[PDB]
Order: C-alpha cells, then structure tokens, then sequence
C-alpha cells in the first residue's frame, strides 16, 4: 500500500520550493497522516495600493509585474478590465491575438511546470543512474511515441551527462534532494526515472521555442507588450511570415507536448495510481477562456470555448452560471486590518496590518476569495470538470483517453492525481486548437488589420476583466473617478486556491486538499510537496 | 572533475520574471550553464530540496571553501522590520545582507533588485529599496522589467572569467546598456521627420510611424532591445507599443503615465 510513517506532530515546510514566489506550509500530522493545515504566504508588495490615483492606461504594466511565471495574464485581465470599463469593444482580430497568446502562455507554462517545478515529487533524478540505457529505450518504446531522442544512445548520453555532474560533487539544484539515498514514497523504475529526466533537459530547450512563438506576437517574453485599450498594437503580428514562424515554432512546442509531456504524464500516473486517491476537494470554478466574443464580460463567460461555470461539491450534473457579484474576498485569517471582510472586489479594500510568524488567528497575506461563502478550486482542474460535464467535444474526447489508459472512473480525477493529469489534458488540447486558431487570426488579418478600436476615457465608471490564466479564473476590478484609479482590485487563481481561511474558519482549497496526505517520512515530506505543487502556486500572484 | 564557481540566487520582493528571463538564454542554453559553467547552489524556483532541506543547502553554499557569487531577484522590503518578507522565518534583508558579505561579487538581476522596482513604486507600502541602497555596497546591475538574458548571462560570464565589466553612473555593464534605445530604433527616421503616431488605431500606426507621440521613453532609456531583440523575435516597439523606460531607476514613477510624455 501507501508507504505511511505512525510520526505524529508538527510539520512546517518553508520555502515551498519550485513555486512562484514565498510559501509556508504548517501542518498537524497524526499516525503519519495530516489532520489539519495551513497555507501561510509570506511577501506582500500591495499592486493594488501602489495604482490607486494613476491612469487607468498604466493599470496593466503594473499589474503585469504581478507576476512572471504567468506573464501576460495579468496585462491582459488589466487590458479587459479597462476595455470595459471605458466601454469599448476591441476589434475581431484583437480579439484572437490576445487569444493566440494566451494559448502560447498556456503550452509554455504548464511545460514547464510539469518537468521543472513538479516532476521531482516523483522522479529520482540519481535513480537514473542506476537505469540500463538499451532496457530504457525498449521501455521507452513501449510507453511514448517513437522518437530519436529516447533511442538507447540518447538516453546513455544523458546519463553519461548526468552522472559525470553528480560525480563532480556540485550537485547544485539537486543538494539535499528529498530523494537522495532513496525514498518509499518515490516508486518508479530506474528506467522511467532515466526517460524523464531526459525529458526535463529537452524541456528547458523546449520552452525557449515556446517563448519565442509566443514573443511573436507579445513583443517580448516575459513581460509582453503589445496590448492597449481598445485592442493591440502589434500589426506585424497580423503578418504571413511572422504567423507562419508563429505555426511553425507551435508545431514543434506540441509535438514535443505529445511526444514527450503526455506519455510521461500518463506513465506516472499509473505507477502513482494511489494518488487518484489523494488530495481532492469539491468545488470548481472558472471564468471560461479563449472565447469568440469579448466584447464584454458577460459574453466572455458565455462565449469561452473552454467553457465557464460553477461546479459545487462533485455535482457533474449541476454546473452553474457564474454569478460575478457572489464573488468576495475575507480577511479575517490574513494580515489586514479588521473591517474587511465581505468584500465584493469593487468595494475591495487592501489595508497591511501584519502581527507574527505563526499566528493561527492571522497567517497569510493573501486574502480569503469565496463564492456565496464556498471556497473554490480554479485552474486546469476546475476547467476540466467543468468542460467535461458540459460535453465539450474534446474535453470529453481527451479526458476519455485519459480514463481509458489509466482504467479509472472519472471520480478518480478529484484528487491530485487528477489535478496533475488535468494540466496535461488541456496542454494536448491546446495545441490540438492552435493551427485553426492561428489560420483564422491570419485569414481575417489579409483581410483587415483593423487591431485597436476608439474609444473615449470616462469621468466615473468601472469595469471588471476575466481571464482563465493557467492556473485558473483571474478577474481585475476598476473603480474610475476623476478619470483615475479609484479603486483597483486583483482577484487571482492563486488566491483563491492558496488562500487561508475565510470568515467562517473554512479551509481553502489547498489546506482541504492537504487534508489526509500520508507522510512517509517526516523529515522528507515530499507527499506534502505533490499536492501542493499540483496546484501550481503562484505567491506573488496571489497576494500582489 | 573542475570545479564549477558557486552561484547564490536568493528571491526577496520579486515576480519571478527575472528568473523565467534568464532561462531563455541560448548562448549557453541555461543546463549547459548549470552543468558545464556554474554550480547553481540555491535557487527556489527549481532547486529540488524544499523547507529545512533547503535552507540547509544555502547555508552549505555560503560556507562553501570556494566561495561563492550573489545572484539578488527582486527589492527587499523593509518596513516592520523586514518582516513583510520572509523565507524560512527570516527577513528577506537579513538572509540578503547575510548571503552578501561575503559574496564574491553581487550581481543584481532586474530592475527590482537594482533599484528598489515594482514595489518600491509610490505610496510603497512595504517600504521596498533596492538592494545596494538596504545593504550599504555596491552591485552589479542588470534592469529591465526583466533583462535580456543575454545582458545576464553575458554579465556573469564577464565577471567569472574577465573581472568586473565597466558600470555606467547606475552600476549597469556599458556592454548592454551604453547605448540609448531610440539611437537603435529602426523608427527614427519618422522620429527626426516629425512622423508621429497619433493613436494605436491610426493609420499613422498601421505605417510604423515613431511611438513618441504615444509616450514611448526609448529616447531617455538605456538598454539593447532593438539591437538583440527578445526571444530571438521582437521588441516592443516592433510590435508596435512604447518603451516603458524598464531599465531606468525608479521607471515606475519617473516615466509615468506611459502613454504621454508628460
Ligand atoms: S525586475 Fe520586473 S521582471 Fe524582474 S522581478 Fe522585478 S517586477 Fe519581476
Ligand atoms: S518609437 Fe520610441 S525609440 Fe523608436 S524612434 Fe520613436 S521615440 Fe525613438
Ligand atoms: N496562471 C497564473 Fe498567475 C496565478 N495564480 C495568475 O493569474
Ligand atoms: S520597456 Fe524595457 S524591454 Fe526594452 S524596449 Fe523599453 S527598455
Ligand atoms: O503563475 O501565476
Ligand atoms: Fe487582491
Ligand atoms: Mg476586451
Ligand atoms: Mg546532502
Ligand atoms: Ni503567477
């Protein structure tokens, strides 16, 4: 069964590593199982309160450096957020470019959280070494795609690599890895363990390709720029060759996805089938993503081809519209001032009050976001239940596949595991959708390169932007007055999965979710790492 | 087996955009330069050790027989005593000045590090300063909003293999930002022409017109974007958008609003 340690007591796990940004993990562990749990983040900036008084039109470059992993997203939600506000509608091909990138956002970022940030919870990277090259690449014929770079030579390359760096003693990123001498937790084979790390050095390769398809029509990767009120500014990006490069470069990011990132997906998912078991929590949300019409908020949500919706404690049959102003955020739990709780995010206010290290009454800098007083899972998961039970045609085709491979029920799919599976499912799909998406922007660009709308700065009003990023249903919030930042409110995927408690003393999704973790061994607690990487944190988008 | 110099890389008050920055180096790709060129010693985004493991594994490198170099991501905020940003229980400004005193040399990554960045923008409310500023020494600096990785890997090359590369008044390497960003914009030949776009919407636009009129600071920021372009691609204004000034100290107050040259 499970590998479970009997230890009973504290753990406090700080820095949480191969995140974005400044975690701390506390938990109550008793008989080697965790009883209770705390997500407690650990820097504050204030984007919020540093916009207050600026122009509107500045709101997406600060917003932006809400963070780095998910770049783009924000500038986005800030683009949208405004459009609305100011009542413009932004041009078709406006429209598909802001998509187009998005998507290339979605296929660099969650490469790249597969092999660098998650895949050492479960692969032994030293393990590799101990792999015979020539079994290897037999097994690697018989759980992947055929492929030159998993051929024998291949792969004894990369172990030859890798065993002269561990030889050298400057284990450098691997120092005190929690799989060092070996672990029960870690099960797979020296073989898989030599494939994926394979892999993981193709992936830091790969994501250059998949930055640079994306910087074409960004601008620059990270940090785009190339959104404006209105629209984009990026014509060229309406051009053949720069769209073709944009293809070609895409075509080799998703072959990549499929040859390597799904398989590995798929072969650590069977050997951790335990892991359907762990790690789950009830309810979905998301605002929908990479939609037809964007003309408002309304229609985003409506229009999504991932689709929005709200799904509450594991109901496939009952996905609900979602109500924007059932959305608030608490803070009784964080470091805010008291009288904050309750807050409709254009009534959201942002007040540091920190007290100390460890106060179970005030232990986070994220706020608590609830929906008609529900904490909600967002992200790859939530989008993925969601699409799937309103029958997205490949949502359900590629969830199936998924199901069919692993011969589990979809029920499996609430847990970690599930998490961590979901984010490859829509990976595939993605880059399944990118030829389409790219011929429609290109044909419609020949056509007309109308990219930027007029539009007129209002004395007062405001204006909310949704975005699904990839780690779930981000919404900017203006207040205008005086055309200036009244109020500028930042509700991220982060916050709402990574949060502490709300008002009520309820759990977020993580600390939920970490609810039951087995601990193997106490002073590697690695399981601890597996759920909580599954959710993909992001600190600095959280608490801005 | 050679002994590859050891590099610290802490993260305080930072979007991590410095890191994904520099990962998109091709010259070396960043695993050769972590196999063959540097021993990468402690770095959060992805270091495999996590919580007392990892706090292990930095105070193992700062004790290193060999030494090591500072690589600083993101500002350090001060207020409250430091408290407002922590790892492992202790202020960003402790473990910093700690790591930094006895750092071979210390190489600030990004705007943030360098000047104080996004945080240290007004009201800064977490009393946010760069990194030479809290610790009283003087730093390397590679800005941007993040750098191009060819400015910091070039940078670290430079300074584990040649020395000290020559600084500008704000500690940037004259390498990469000696030169003005408008002198290298394939737009200023509209710029002389008084060829100004006067909209993003406008045909003026649509032909390429110079961004000056639109706020674009590229005449007052140092940097080598439209020389080396980004990602191998692009650069903002070749996608059509005003340079923000990223590189300039304190470019989120003193080139603001973004849109105008006000
Ligand atoms: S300089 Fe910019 S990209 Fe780098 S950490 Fe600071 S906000 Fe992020
Ligand atoms: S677009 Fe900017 S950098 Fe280029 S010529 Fe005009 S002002 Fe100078
Ligand atoms: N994806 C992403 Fe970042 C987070 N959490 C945002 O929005
Ligand atoms: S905004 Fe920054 S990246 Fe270059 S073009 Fe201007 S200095
Ligand atoms: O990363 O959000
Ligand atoms: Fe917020
Ligand atoms: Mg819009
Ligand atoms: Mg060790
Ligand atoms: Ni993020």
């Amino acid at each position: 069964p499970t590998p479970q340690s009997t230890f009973t007591g504290p753990i406090v796990v700080d820095p949480i590593t191969r995140i974005e940004g400044h975690l701390r993990i506390m938990v109550e562990v008793e008989n080697g199982k965790v009883k209770d749990a705390w997500s407690s983040s650990q820097l504050f900036r204030g984007l919020e309160i540093i916009l207050k008084g600026r122009d509107p039109r500045d709101a997406q470059h600060f917003t932006q450096r809400a963070c780095g992993v998910c770049t783009y997203v924000h500038a986005l939600a800030s683009s949208r957020c405004v459009d609305d506000a100011v009542k413009v509608s932004i041009p078709a091909n406006a429209r598909m470019m802001r998509n187009l990138v998005m998507a290339s956002q979605y296929l660099h970022d969650h490469l790249v959280h597969f092999y660098h940030l998650h895949a050492l919870d479960w692969v032994d990277v030293t393990a590799a070494l101990k792999a015979d090259p020539n079994k290897a690449a037999k097994l690697a014929a018989s759980i992947a795609p055929a492929r030159p770079g998993n051929s024998a030579k291949a792969l004894k390359a990369v172990q030859d690599k890798l065993k002269a760096f561990v030889e050298s003693g400057q284990l450098g990123i691997f120092t005190n890895a929690y799989f060092l001498g070996g672990h029960k937790a870690y099960y797979l084979p020296p073989e898989v363990n030599l494939i994926a790390t394979a892999h993981y050095l193709e992936a830091l390769h790969m994501q250059v390709k998949a930055a640079s398809a994306m910087a074409i029509l960004g601008g620059k990767n990270p940090h785009t720029q190339f959104t404006v009120v209105g629209g984009c500014s990026n014509y060229q990006g309406l051009t053949k060759d720069p769209l073709a490069n944009y293809l070609a470069l895409s075509k080799e990011v998703c072959q990549f996805v499929n040859e390597c990132y799904i398989p590995d997906l798929l072969a650590v998912a069977g050997f951790y089938k335990d892991w359907g078991g762990i790690g789950g929590t009830s309810n979905y949300l998301a605002f929908g993503e990479f939609a037809t019409d964007d003309s408002s908020p309304s229609k985003h949500l409506a229009t999504s081809q991932f689709p929005s919706g709200v799904i509450t404690g594991r109901d496939l049959g009952k996905v609900d519209n979602v109500d924007l102003g059932a959305i608030y955020e608490d803070v009784k739990y964080s470091w805010y001032a008291p009288g904050g709780d309750g807050k409709h995010p254009y009534d959201g206010v942002t007040d540091p009050k920190y007290t100390k290290l460890d106060d179970k009454d005030h232990y986070s800098w994220m706020k608590a976001p609830r929906y008609k007083g529900k904490a909600m899972e967002v992200g790859p998961l939530a989008r993925t239940f969601i699409a799937y039970a309103k029958g997205q045609p490949d949502f359900k085709k590629v969830v199936d596949m998924v199901l069919g491979k692993l011969s589990v029920p979809a029920t499996a799919l609430h847990s970690t595991l599930g998490r961590t599976a979901a984010r490859g499912i829509e990976t595939a799909i993605v880059c399944a959708n990118m030829e389409k998406w790219i011929k429609e922007m290109a044909d419609s660009g020949a056509k007309d390169n109308t990219l930027c709308a007029k539009w007129e700065m209002p004395e007062e009003s405001k204006g909310v932007g949704l975005a699904d990023a990839p780690r779930g249903a981000l919404s900017h919030w203006i207040r205008i007055k005086g055309k200036k930042i009244d109020n500028f409110q930042l509700v991220v995927p982060a916050t709402w999965n990574l949060g502490p408690r709300g008002a009520q003393g309820d759990k977020s999704p993580v600390e939920e979710a970490l609810i039951g973790t087995p601990i193997a061994d106490p002073k590697r607690p690695v399981e601890i790492l597996r759920t909580v990487h599954a959710f993909d944190p992001c600190i600095a988008c959280g608490v801005h | 087996a050679k002994h590859r110099p050891s590099v610290v890389w802490l993260h305080n008050a930072e979007c991590t955009g410095c890191t994904e920055a520099a990962i998109r180096t091709i010259k070396p790709y960043i695993d050769a330069l972590i196999l063959d060129t540097i021993s990468l010693d402690y770095q959060e985004t992805i270091m495999a050790a996590a919580g007392e493991a990892a706090e292990a594994a930095l105070h193992q490198a700062l004790e290193g027989k060999d030494g090591y170099y500072l690589v600083v991501e993101g500002g350090l905020p001060t207020i409250d005593g430091g408290q407002w940003g922590m790892v492992a229980g202790h202020p960003m400004i402790e473990t910093t000045k700690k790591a930094a005193a006895k750092a071979k040399g210390i190489i600030c990554i990004g705007t943030c590090s360098a000047y104080g960045g996004v945080q240290k923008a007004k009201p800064n409310p977490s009393q946010a300063k760069g990194v030479s500023e809290a610790l009283g020494v003087k730093t390397i600096n590679i800005p941007g909003c993040p750098p191009n990785p060819i400015n910091f890997v070039g940078a670290v090359v430079h300074v584990l293999t040649k020395g000290i590369p020559d600084l500008d008044e704000n500690g940037r390497p004259k390498l990469f930002y000696g030169e003005l960003v408008h002198d290298n914009c394939p737009r200023l030949p509209h710029f002389e022409a008084s060829e100004f776009a006067p909209s993003f919407d406008s045909e003026e636009a649509k032909k390429g017109f110079c961004l000056y009129e639109l706020g674009c600071k590229g005449p007052v920021t140092y940097n080598n974007c439209p020389k080396v372009l980004f990602n191998q691609v692009n650069w903002p204004v070749q996608a059509g958008h005003p340079c923000l000034g990223c590189s300039e100290p304190d470019f989120w107050d003193t080139m603001t609003p973004f849109y105008e040259q006000g």
